[PDB]
């Protein structure tokens, strides 16, 4: 018949029930889209960094400076590792990412000691370049933040041009099952009536969401389920 | 027919989300407080 | 206080009060307001325009000479707007015997694509031999030089979509860049009739050939009748042109996206009646284009649905 | 091969000057008229009257949201 | 629910043109 997931509770076992439409902070009805599917740093997660992101340059863009170079526009290598890196990006330079914030700080002269090219001028085209776009990216922060007018990241970068699948980080897509109890800091009062009320950090989150959502292929979403169909543990009418 | 070197060519951190669409760190507007990054269509008026 | 509450602009106790504007103030306007200037939305009705000419236009430039001499055969012909009921066996009679005598190629060709809307829009099967013995000799053949007038084209092509004809895919070909180049000329309805045909008749390669040219030629892509979109996209089984369709499917709009999955879904459903051939059962590009839709609107929250069976956890 | 050792001119000239408001300028703001109190009345439960400055009122707002509130000469 | 579509296959963009060159 009822019981505590159809039931109206304030609380479910000591902790507020998220079950409740009353239980959140309105914000969380608020329109939002799907990130997943986009590149790694646009996504909603690395919020604090978007203000910082690079103008794109695309591998057409990549080919046509590797046959018709520009004097002012420098491709700069970032890739971080040299056991991982067998072939030169033409006309590249290798400045890699884990010494960017040092480097940007020498003068034209200390700079062209430590990696023996010249400093980019705050002006000219600075191309930066990585194995999946990740840490080009990264980097390109950091150019960024001294300011340097045109840094454009091309994702997809190393691994697009000579084929090679290799990561800069090791990161994956799949979020590890939440562990604890819902985090104290995200519990927000409400000024006016006093009430506590949950927030979509923690267990409750849209990545959680967005990475457990229908596959987009019937077969494999049909095989994810039982004979009968999809929710079952549900009254019919919450399915 | 569109050169991989014209201006037309679009590069922004996202192509959906207009958040990501700036050129600096905050939204710029024109004059009028007129959007400045991303121009609509009727915006961009080419006149004599 | 109560369960109605108060209305904002009657009340004078919110109107009147600190923290708004007091009837012993000054009542000036406060700031100006100029949304529609700074911002504007371009117009797009909810329903579809009420006069557009939603057909194939067959452009006839006729010289105002033949035009005249040549009325009493083009009288049973389609002229703008109008549908006369003649029999497509009589006209075509009238072309093979009276042709020959007119010389003008530009004439006679004006002449032969009215003839093939005409037999276009009673779905005559016996037109083709018209290509065949006429037009197929100095366009389509050996590498013939000549260049087709662009009406005639558009008139022959929508022919074989409109009698479902194996012959569009030779036609089609040569407009891309390197042959005749007529492809970026063609009207959206054009697009529509295609996809549509080449959607019954189960081409998934030429579902993908149509749709890489439409996007490449910077067709409408909104305004490409749903209809059509649908029962193109139903047609495709093979795993390839499966995934071209997901990525491809990205290039549509927010709204165009949910009126595809509710006509997709009408058309298996509801209205299979609406076709003159049912749809063939694609479950799973059924399934997709739903998905398709679900990912690209906005999202809304439902925390009885997704949490229902969350427990918290101690460890 | 090399035939020449030169030294770098370039124009750095700036002579052109683009600045545009970011948005947050023309964002809007809650401003507001202030007068001296001279006196306030709040009822709810219990009625309370204060009085900073006793003089003929010239302006008086009333308020009901959660108590009532008089703000004399505001 | 990614990946939507299969990667692109691990082609190699920059030999067909150097060596032409
Ligand atoms: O979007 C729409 C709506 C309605 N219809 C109407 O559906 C009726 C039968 O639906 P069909 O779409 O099966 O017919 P059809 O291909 O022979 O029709 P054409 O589009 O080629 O004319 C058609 O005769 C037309 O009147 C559409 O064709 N498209």
């Amino acid at each position: 018949q009822a019981d505590r997931r159809t039931r109206h509770h304030m609380m479910v076992d000591g902790q507020i029930n998220p079950r409740e439409w009353f239980n959140w902070h309105p914000k969380e009805y608020q329109p939002w889209y799907f990130d997943r599917h986009k590149f790694l740093y646009e996504q909603r997660q690395y919020a604090q960094f978007h203000h910082l992101l690079c103008h794109q340059v695309y591998l057409k863009d990549m080919l046509h400076l590797m046959r018709y170079p520009e004097p002012y526009t420098h491709i700069i290598d970032c890739r971080t590792s040299t056991q991982k890196m067998h072939r030169w990006v033409p006309h590249s330079l290798w400045l890699p990412r884990d010494e960017v914030e040092y480097a940007l700080q020498l003068s034209a002269d200390e700079f062209l000691d430590m990696y023996g090219f010249r400093k980019p001028d705050k002006s000219d085209d600075v191309i930066l370049l990585s194995h999946n776009g990740i840490y080009s990216e990264q980097a390109g922060w950091e150019w960024k933040k001294q300011f340097f007018q045109h840094v454009y990241n091309y994702r997809g970068g190393t691994n697009e041009l000579f084929g090679e699948s290799y990561s800069d980080m090791n990161v994956s897509d799949v979020l590890s099952p939440w562990k604890g109890p819902f985090p104290q800091s995200g519990v927000f009062v409400d000024k006016w009536s006093k009430r506590k009320v949950l927030t979509r950090t923690g267990p409750f989150d849209r990545q959680y969401e967005m990475q457990d959502f229908a596959l987009p292929d019937l077969e494999l979403e049909k095989a994810r389920h039982p004979e009968e169909g999809p929710r079952q543990n549900m009254p019919f009418g919450l399915q | 027919d569109q050169p991989t070197t014209s201006p037309s060519v679009d590069r922004f951190a996202s192509t959906t989300h207009p958040e990501q669409r700036k050129a600096q760190f905050v939204p710029r507007v024109g004059p009028g407080s007129t959007p400045l990054e991303d121009p609509a269509a009727d915006q961009k008026s080419e006149w004599s | 206080v109560g369960y109605t509450p108060v209305n904002p602009d009657t009340s004078p106790m919110v109107a009147y009060s600190q923290y708004h504007w007091h009837y012993n103030l000054p009542q000036g306007m406060e700031r100006p307001h100029s949304v529609n200037r700074t911002f504007a939305a371009p117009f797009q009705s909810n329903h579809s325009l009420v006069n557009k000419y939603r057909g194939v236009w067959i452009e006839f430039d006729m010289h105002p000479a033949f035009s005249v001499a040549l009325e009493p055969q083009l009288r049973k012909l389609p002229r703008g707007r109008t549908l006369p009921k003649t029999p497509a066996e009589e006209v075509i009679a009238d072309y093979t015997a009276l042709a020959p005598l007119v010389d003008d190629e530009k004439t006679r060709d004006l002449w032969l694509a009215k003839v093939f809307q005409h037999c276009a829009f009673q779905r005559c099967g016996g037109a083709m031999e018209l290509w065949e013995r006429y037009c197929h000799q100095r366009f389509t053949a050996e590498g013939a030089t000549a260049k087709p007038p662009l009406s005639l084209v558009k008139s022959v092509l929508f022919y074989c979509n409109k009698t479902d004809n194996s012959g569009w895919r030779a036609l089609f070909d040569r407009c891309l860049k390197d042959g005749w180049n007529y492809t970026p000329l063609f009207d959206t309805a054009q697009w529509s009739f295609m996809l549509k045909s080449i959607g019954r008749m189960g081409d998934e390669d030429g579902v993908r050939a149509v749709l890489e040219e439409m996007l490449d030629v910077q067709a409408d892509l909104d305004r490409v009748e749903a209809r059509s979109v649908v029962i193109a996209l139903n047609a495709v089984t093979n795993a390839d042109v499966y995934e071209f369709v997901k990525k491809y499917l990205f290039n549509f709009g927010e709204r165009k996206v949910k009126f595809l999955r509710t006509t997709y879904s009408d058309l298996r459903g509801h209205g299979a009646g609406k076709l003159r051939i049912p749809l063939k059962e694609n479950d799973n590009m059924y399934y997709h284009v739903c998905w398709h839709s679900s990912i690209r609107s906005p999202r809304q929250f439902s925390p009885r649905q997704l949490y229902f069976d969350y427990t918290p956890s101690t460890l | 091969m090399f035939l020449i050792h030169f030294v770098h001119y370039k124009t750095i000239l700036q002579k052109y000057t683009f600045k545009f408001k970011h948005i947050f300028l023309s964002i809007d703001k809650y401003n507001s008229l202030f007068f001296n109190i001279s006196g306030i009345l709040i009822w709810l439960n219990i009625i309370h009257i204060n009085i900073i400055l006793i003089k003929y009122s010239f302006f008086i707002l009333i308020n009901n949201f959660e108590y009532l509130i008089i703000l004399i000469s505001t | 629910y990614t990946p939507i579509w299969k990667s692109d296959p691990a082609v190699d963009n920059v030999a067909p043109l150097r060596d032409e060159d």
